[PDB]
């Protein structure tokens, strides 16, 4: 009568084995809703920081992947301003065995390595592929500004 | 029985804006770019034709709450309007007065609460009201 065998056992994978550098809690209205939060990566210009993000099962998941968005305002190639993610398995590499874990580390890892030089990147990936080094100096600004509270 | 959160519900909402819909005689974005909360937004109705508001396009504005879409938006007209629902000197849209907001259901969208106010612009009391001078827009 409630969820997929597959969504509880997740669900209580995380509130249960966590994974490092990330908080993942659920919705107190909605079984599908999570609230997480990635500590900004080791050595990245969002260390020190913390990111609020969204994650959303669909109904038809696993075959559909999982809705995730960020909720605190980065600066970052692959996050456009309303905290939309480009992350391939999101959408075209997305497939059933890779679960919500799977998503979430990949995303730190893209906090950890940008990909200014992807096709539908931001504008902020103009100045990340021309001026690294501001871009970075900015990403650590908007992690100040954004993230450390 | 799978509830898509306020957040991702607006996503959808934001993206079938920018792809529009239909006629385009309505038409929905983002007010603020930036607004993570997407909260906001730019409602567009075009004045339907043979009734008093045609050839006008009336700018609203439309306040997704934190309990939308299972509470309905707030709606109101920044081009002023004479139209039954509508406070003739803020341009607030009271709920009551107009069904789709009265009688609000989850599976409504900002498209949904457009595309009827255009509707009742068609009504008999309404397609008859003198409308004020073309451009003014009431304030805040």
């Amino acid at each position: 009568a409630g969820l997929p065998r597959r969504i509880i056992k997740e669900t209580q994978r995380l509130l249960a084995e966590p994974v490092p550098g990330i908080k993942a809690e659920p919705d107190e209205s909605n079984a599908r809703y999570f609230h997480v939060v990635i500590a900004g990566p080791q050595d990245s210009p969002f260390e020190g920081g913390t990111f609020k993000l969204e994650l959303f099962l669909p109904e038809e998941y696993p075959m559909a992947a999982p809705k995730v968005r960020f909720m605190t305002k980065i600066y970052h190639p692959n996050v456009d301003k309303l905290g939309r993610i480009c992350l391939d398995i999101l959408k075209d590499k997305w497939s059933p065995a890779l679960q919500i874990r799977t998503v979430l580390l990949s995303i730190q890892a893209l906090l950890s390595a940008p990909n200014p030089d992807d096709p539908l990147a931001n504008d902020v990936a103009e100045q990340w592929k021309t001026n690294e080094a501001q871009a970075i100096e900015t990403a650590r600004a908007w992690t100040r500004l954004y993230a450390m509270n | 029985g799978v509830k898509v959160p306020r957040n991702f519900r607006l996503l959808e909402e934001l993206e079938e804006g920018q792809k529009g819909v239909g006629d385009g005689t309505v038409s929905w974005g983002l007010e603020d770019d930036e607004d993570m909360t997407l909260t906001r937004w730019t409602g567009m109705i075009i004045g339907p034709p043979r009734t008093n508001y045609e050839n006008r396009i009336y700018s609203l504005k439309v306040e997704c709450g934190p309990k939308y879409p299972e509470a309905p938006p707030s709606v109101r007209f920044v081009t002023k309007i004479n139209m039954n629902g509508i406070n003739n000197s803020s341009g607030m849209v009271d709920a009551r007065s107009i069904p789709v907001l009265a009688k609000w259901q989850n599976s409504y969208s900002i498209k949904v609460v457009l595309q009827e106010l255009r509707r009742l612009m068609m009504s008999k009391e309404n397609m008859k009201l003198p409308q004020p001078p073309e451009g003014q827009t009431y304030n805040n």
